[PDB]
């Protein structure tokens, strides 16, 4: 009895297509999507990044400036595809009032790991990747994360 | 953006207001929790204990294995209840404590974004002094060239653009603070916010003091937190005593027990005591308990409530006295304001008469350098006051509204219906 | 009213001192609550159950229906008294802690009436300045409109006019603060104060450092409450075992119970072991017990408050270093206050003197106008700087008394005998 | 002595390190208590109860002697384990605030030791600007008594030597004050320090900001801290159903029983079941239990969990963008005292040609004493703004290397590098 | 045992007379006076208002500015006199360290209800009321309580 | 198990001897060796102070400036020496993470009691009597502690 009631009639303005939900659920199967594929690139990830990480890096790519750091890999700290990627567990989310998690993916190739860090944003009644913090050894290019690297 | 958009990103993506949201719903969750213990215990329980003769029980050995299901009820205990009502006003005061916040938000990033405008516009001014010093040296060096009079004026006027120099670097400094600050309570970088304009901004008088203290009594968000505290204070008294009245509890239980014996002495000729038992029974009972004297235990706490509900009743009367001055202190700011905007108005018109005439004095010679040099510093002091006075009349506006405890959206929608016109804030393009 | 009636009035009308004062009464009440374990503890019971059987107890059904009344004691249990005494000391470190809020509020509302007093002085000043200003106004405007000199001295004179007309208004509005700022430490409006004589303000040199840093390091509070702070330590490490001392108990009861059986196979020849049953017995018993491998948690425990105990005692020396750096600098600002009262009268002696030199001067032509005026500010400004350094010193004096640690309404009285002659707070009736 | 050595006793004789240490370790030591209830539990007890009959059973009176000695194991309950997992976390996170600790020591104590160093500077240029205007005093008097000039420059220029005057007063005080403060943070009284030289002191550009916020990110103590809060969060949700898991226990006990019986009616011709029984026992059994039904408990508390990991999450996501900020906020500081620097080294040249100049011009006759001694004041207020810019930038940059999240001895001893002459902090040795 | 002995031997200075004490037994007698008679003056008033409020309400009948204010009610939120009133219990009061204790009583008439609140000042032996909080929609006249409302 | 393992390596430079440990230890040695002999002089008492307090009482003995305080007693509040001493009990001190403990030593004579207070350095594998409060009534001379007593 006696729910919750969040008072929270807002968080909403999303544009393009996702996955069901779960923030573990939708980052595992984002790592998975592009392990299991050798593209990586924007247009095919367009459902896992919502509406402001895309633009950024659609006019990154358009700028003719970071082509290394977006051509090797921008989305994990190494210049290498990754081999395998375990997401921090969390027990679902309690209704919707919850923004902003920050989750760690512990992210291993072989004999090696990384534990890299992304930001998750709900965005209505759904999940998406942001930020990716590149939080790991041998920062891959620029500095910092994602969104600090590509900003202007 | 405009103030409206800069407010609505911040709300869309700000972790304290989250934090203090996830709080408040942990807090409401909790009546679950309190309300367990009232509702029906359902438990499942088995064993097997295996015993070993000695002494006078030589030759004497047991097994017994037991399972059970049992099934337990508070009939009458005033206890849960008022823990139930304790939780209730938690909660309560956690929804208050949270709508607090939500006000302190819109407040702080009001002040942020009047803030980074602030500090351009000092920024602008700095740099507009420097041009016009500038100008003025200019002016000395070529007529010194030329020839007509001594070095102590280039002097002089270099050494002020000096200092206007040191004061326009740690201008551009504050700038960039600001703007970086904004983007820290924001999330998100802003390259041009909507400025202030001067033809539309027409000031307004404020209510009188009285309806203020009647709204700001009734709606305060302060006040009213202190109530539901002094009202959880009265219903801890009334909780903390659950001595004097007896508990009632009703059980039920199902039970199964196989017992064996073996052993060298249980092969007599008895065979009637030392033979496996199976037994199931079903018990249904009542239990009733009072306690009678307690050791003083019950009354120590019964008054240390009361002290408890009387510092309670001291901190309500504290958080008034804070609330009527905070009112009072608000009126008081937005009038001072309003006097200043005009006074520092005319101010700015008086000093640049008053640099005119030290200039012509100066074209008849009857004057200094270092005397146009002062009154131009004072002209750009006082445009740089009327400026800050401007930014700090609108936060003042929204304090009083916060503090009379009806702040939301709509005062935002007044204040950004006087921005029109946008500027960069990029300390770069501003100053080339 | 004077200071004493302010002081004693905001005594016996405030709310954070009476909450202070509450919560120093329940800490001491809770020695009652401690100490109610130790006493003896009685208590009534009765239930009835409902028994039915199967398997091979099937058709056997009972009711009993029990009462009794039981009474326990702790003949010898270390723990309970080393918690009592735990509870003393709380309620001590409380009552060293009730008494630092007194000293507090006497500081507070001193601070707020010469605050108060400051405003008032200060808004005087400036009213005395544009007065200054205005007089030089009209007669420069006059001298022009019969025409001796060229626009530029009226530009100059009314430009320093509105400059001061700004400062005004902010002083004005600092002043209403302060008086509602006291009104709100005190809970009355006082409409006027005795104010501060010069022909009886007459200093005193302190006492020398060494006796002042010998009796604050014997009577200060927090260094008080800090030393109870490192013996509570010690009290909870000697209590943090308690498991290595074996405890006993003694338990009476007088109960009662009424068994009776029925069911389709209670009815058969047995007829003995089937009856009701009126069980009637008053036990005396005693119980020991001893811990002898805890698994580790005692030993832990233990080491744990070895800790806690070296962490106080760290707490207690930062407080005494701190308690000697106020002192220490509650000392140098007396000494500073004393020597700037001196400098800023000798200062604003020779201002004056400086200030009628340049009017001679521009009586006679050398000087100009903008000189005369800046002599007038730097007058008014010394005179406002020695009114503050005298304030401020009669507040340091009072803060160095409260960092001795025995500061009481002695003092208070010490102080009020300097102000004789009462001046009225009104921002209207002093501003015509 | 010089930067390191004030450090190094700083660090060997601070209370708060030390509470802070001692903390740590307790927090340490608290894995041994959390892990204690996994190891076995042995205990010993015995008692002695006697029975009076009552009702039907008058005449009847028992004795009975029992001791015995118990030892209990938990066989499976996942309870323990997430605890001892819990307090582990704990003793990381305060592992992390102890290391923040040790570099706010650092940061604090550098700040100190300049702080001194800064005043110093301070009182020493305000006393060269009282000689300079003694000097102007004496030679302005000593032509008047010879007669070339009026009263009004003697009268203004004994008006600024009294300013000045005051103003050194107040430096002398505050150095008192900033001297006594380095003694507290350090615990000695230091009687001369290592000064800054002018001819060694170069600096330098720093790290681009990217590298900085890379570094800063993944080094942070902070965010560290931050991040250990979240998997506590975490394993804290993971623990907090501990209802659907059924636990299992193990206990073995062996008792000795002595049992005696005596009264009117115990003297019967039965002698069977009213005789002395000493019975032995040593048992060992197992114990299982499962909730099944807890009330909606469970549940309520696993909710409670998540919404706190929530809002732990959230405390995190806040606690980065707050070092972002931080980093941004050092960089922006450090360039603007860079700057700065040089700025007002041009300024201080400037300022010293203007003053030579206006000398000239007043020997000449052109200008007047108000305006060599208001050049004289904002030649000494320009060193002042320099030396107080230098000692920021130095303080600056032990800032930025310490929101990077990697300060150690190893900076302190960069600092300690630049510093070479030794100067006395003594009040009166440096004025005599 | 330990009796709590309190450290204030202070808050005395009393000249009216008043009832026993108690702050609820006070505020009810107070408002049951009220509603029984129908005079509702001061002179009648005088031992249940302290000190203070009864000579700031004399200067105030007497300075014929707050008229409107000073016939119909003063001390209920409203312009016609109430019909019942609930004071919130408080458990008595320890010893006398209690001072400035504000309770909120439940003014109910005819299908309505204000909830004021009136301040409870002890002044010796005994409890008096004061301010009268004026919390309650559509209030009498002036503004804020009846303290800041009479004050000149 | 999980031994502490404190995390400082240092608190060391000793240069003079003393006594085997313990704070209540020292203290009580310290107070047994004042009180049996009769001479009291620094130079029998080296082990007992650290480096700091033995340096600085033998610069004002050569001072001749604190004459009277250093020839009556520099240790204890009064200008006899006392009759007996209960120095404050301490369970030990765990490894070594701690440092300048301070200790209220019960300084009894006949009929009387001024319980003063002494100051605990580390500084090492020992325990070594520091500053001494001068805590009780009818202060010996100068004022304070005895450090900043004898301090220029």
């Amino acid at each position: 009895c006696t729910t919750v009631t969040p008072a929270y009639k807002d968080n909403g303005t999303r544009s393009g297509p996702c996955v069901e939900g779960g923030p573990d659920n939708v980052a595992q199967q984002f790592y998975d999507y592009r392990i299991l594929h050798r593209s990586n690139d924007i247009t095919a990830l367009r459902p896992y990044l919502s509406d402001k990480l895309a633009t950024l890096l659609s006019d990154a790519s358009r700028d003719n400036n970071h082509r290394e750091l977006l051509t090797n890999d921008p989305f994990s700290s190494r210049t290498t595809l990754p081999d395998s990627a375990h997401v921090a567990s969390a027990s679902t989310i309690p209704n919707r009032d919850a923004r902003n998690i920050p989750l760690r993916v512990d992210l291993k190739q072989g004999d090696q790991g990384w534990q890299d860090e992304v930001l998750m944003i709900q965005e209505g009644q759904c999940w998406v990747i942001d930020d990716v913090r590149y939080l790991g050894g041998s920062v891959h290019a620029t500095a910092g994360t994602l969104r600090q690297s590509i900003e202007n | 953006e405009n103030l409206m958009q800069v407010y609505q990103q911040a709300r869309l993506s700000n972790p304290e207001l989250r934090k203090s949201a996830a709080d408040r719903d942990a807090a409401f969750e909790k009546i679950n929790e309190a309300r367990s213990p009232l509702l029906p215990q359902l438990g499942l329980g088995a064993d097997y204990t295996y015993s070993n003769g000695y002494r006078d029980a030589n030759g004497i050995n047991s097994n017994a294995t037991s399972a059970s299901l049992q099934l337990t009820q508070s009939i009458f205990d005033m206890s849960k209840w008022r823990a139930l009502t304790l939780q209730e006003k938690a909660a309560g005061i956690q929804d208050v404590t949270y709508q607090t916040d939500q006000q302190t938000l819109i407040l702080n990033t009001a002040t942020a974004y009047f803030n980074v405008l602030n500090a351009i516009d000092v920024l602008s001014y700095t740099q507009a002094q420097k041009e016009a010093i500038y100008r003025q040296l200019d002016q000395t060096t070529q007529r010194f060239n030329v020839g007509l009079v001594a070095i102590t004026d280039v002097q002089n006027a270099r050494a002020q653009y000096d200092t206007v120099l040191a004061n326009e670097v740690t201008a551009r400094n504050n700038l960039d603070n600001a703007v970086e600050q904004l983007r820290q309570i924001t999330g998100n970088y802003y390259p041009e916010l909507a400025a202030l304009n001067v033809e539309n901004f027409k000031t307004d008088k404020p209510q009188p003091v009285n309806a203020l203290l009647k709204e700001a009594e009734k709606r305060n968000l302060s006040l009213l937190q202190a109530r539901l505290s002094q009202d959880l204070a009265r219903e801890q008294i009334r909780q903390a005593q659950d001595g004097h009245l007896p508990t009632l509890d009703l059980t039920a239980s199902t039970g199964i027990s196989d017992t064996s014996y073996s052993g060298s002495k249980t092969r007599g000729a008895a065979g009637t005591q030392y033979d496996d038992s199976n037994m199931g029974q079903n018990k249904v009972g009542l239990s009733f308990s009072l306690p009678i004297y307690q050791g003083g235990m019950v009354n120590s706490q019964v008054k240390q409530a009361q002290y408890n509900f009387v510092g309670a009743s001291e901190q309500l009367e504290s958080a008034h006295r804070s609330v009527v001055q905070t009112v009072r202190s608000s009126f008081n700011n937005i009038n001072a304001s309003i006097s200043s905007i005009n006074a520092y108005k005319q101010a700015v018109v008086s000093a640049q008469s008053s640099l005119d005439a030290m200039e012509a004095g100066y074209s008849v010679g009857t004057r200094t350098i270092v005397d146009v040099l002062d009154a131009t510093t004072t002209l750009y002091n006082a445009k740089q006051e009327l400026a800050n006075a401007r930014y700090n009349y609108l936060i003042n506006q929204l304090n009083i509204k916060s503090a009379l405890g009806t702040l939301n959206e709509q005062d935002l929608l007044a204040l950004n219906n006087a921005l029109s016109k946008p500027v960069s804030t990029n300390p770069e393009n501003v100053a080339p």
